[PDB]
């Protein structure tokens, strides 16, 4: 379609520090690709992101009922809706599911590659660790990163770059707030 | 116990 | 020191006429309403049984939306929307084995307005079975991310595209993904 468009997009944003002892109230208003203005619980009043929200700041602060709606947003919005979701949002935990596979150098390097699939975990903070015969390599692991699967879930592929040699044993740790242990998948050559 | 999700009511901008 | 985040994330589009109201945790959609049926729209159906949401408000919020964007448009002298690409990656949910069933995600971000239409290719053939989706998920700025999902059984012999089409894009954007 070759017919112009007009977007207007906001964004109600409740930031928690230390549960909700500390919370950040936003309330963002867009235009197009334009933030225009917005309403910071910090600042307490709405202030204009650019020109195009100007009418909005001086008429936005002269709605009292509006501005004190906004003002309690902290408690009567953001902190409320933390508790309604908290059983299955801060407290879900989904155990993880461990891969490891060994894999082929792109191209012929001196070292292949023994990969980590950490997948199917909430929430994102996890603890990936390689060994080599009790020991923790710390040298030569490369990380895909913390991947989003957009589902309630996370993935993580963690690479170690080494030559299968000996008769080693390699061993992939895991740890995670849904697991009591750290888990553990051993491979050999 | 209220188990329901609080919406953000939205105002009408300034027509100026 | 951000713990987590709860977002609000509301539109309103023309000519489409078309808005969308959903409530998002640490990047992932809690629920969305349905605008044509009045239902709110669970993420994972658990949700519901712990929580509620009246659709109600987020159609009030919308006719205000409409009513916003009309002075807006007006505000601004009447410009448009400069429509930004989106990037498109396709990936698994888990590795891939043979015969194991499996899921394939588009991932589609940093885009703008936000509409799309993504059609997934079994061998250059469309398939509509088991396909899932989120809506337009929110960002730290003006852009939006979504994902769009394929459970599949893995095979040599069949090969994957995701077709994604954004008024930005001047062909239509192929990802592909083969075994090994
Ligand atoms: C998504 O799909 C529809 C078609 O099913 C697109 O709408 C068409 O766009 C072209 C412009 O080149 C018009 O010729 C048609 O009249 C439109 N058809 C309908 C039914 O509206 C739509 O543009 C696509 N959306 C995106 C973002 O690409
Ligand atoms: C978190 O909140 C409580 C309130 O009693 C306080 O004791 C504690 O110091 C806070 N922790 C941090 C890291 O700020
Ligand atoms: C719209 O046009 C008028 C001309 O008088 C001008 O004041 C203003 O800068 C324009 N607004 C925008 C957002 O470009
Ligand atoms: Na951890
Ligand atoms: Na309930
Ligand atoms: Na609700």
């Amino acid at each position: 379609d070759t017919r112009p468009r007009f977007l207007e997009y906001s964004t109600s944003e409740c930031h928690f520090f230390n549960g909700t002892e500390r919370v950040r109230f936003l309330d963002r208003y867009f235009y197009n690709q334009e933030e225009y203005v917005r309403f910071d619980s910090d600042v307490g009043e709405f202030r204009a992101v650019t020109e195009l929200g100007r009418p909005d700041e001086e008429y936005w602060n002269s709605q009292k009922d509006f501005l004190e709606d906004r003002r309690a947003a902290v408690d009567t919005y953001c902190r409320h809706n933390y508790g309604v979701g908290e059983s299955f949002t801060v407290q879900r935990r989904v155990h993880p599911k461990v891969t490891v596979y060994p894999s082929k150098t792109q191209p012929l390097q001196h070292h292949n590659l023994l990969v980590c699939s950490v997948s199917g975990f909430y929430p994102g903070s996890i603890e990936v660790r390689w060994f080599r015969n009790g020991q923790e390599e710390k040298t030569g692991v490369v990380s895909t990163g913390l991947i989003h699967n957009g589902d309630w879930t996370f993935q993580t592929l963690v690479m170690l770059e080494t030559v299968p040699r000996s008769g080693e044993v390699y061993t992939c740790q895991v740890e995670h707030p849904s697991v009591t242990s750290p888990l553990t998948v051993e491979w050999r050559a | 116990v209220d188990r329901f999700y609080k919406t953000l009511r939205a105002e009408q901008a300034s027509q100026e | 020191k951000e713990e987590h985040v709860i977002i609000q994330a509301e539109f309103y589009l023309n000519p489409d006429q078309s808005g969308e109201f959903m409530f998002d945790f640490d990047g992932d959609e809690i629920f969305h309403v349905d605008m044509a049926k009045k239902e709110t729209v669970w993420r994972l159906e658990e949700f519901g049984r712990f929580a509620s949401f009246e659709a109600q408000g987020a159609l009030a919020n919308i006719a205000v939306d409409k009513a916003n964007l009309e002075i807006m448009t007006k505000r601004s002298n009447y410009t448009p929307i400069t429509n930004v690409p989106p990037e498109v990656t396709v990936l698994t949910n888990s590795p891939v084995e043979l015969r194991e069933p499996n899921v394939l995600i588009c991932f589609i971000d940093k885009f703008t307005p936000p509409v799309v239409n993504v059609t997934w290719l079994r061998n250059g053939k469309p398939v509509t079975t088991g396909v899932s989706e989120t809506v337009f998920l929110p960002r730290e700025d003006h852009l939006f991310r979504k994902f769009h999902y394929l459970p599949f059984l893995p095979s040599t012999e069949d090969v994957y595209d995701c077709r994604v089409e954004h008024w930005g894009l001047d062909e239509p954007l192929l990802k592909h993904w083969e075994f090994d």
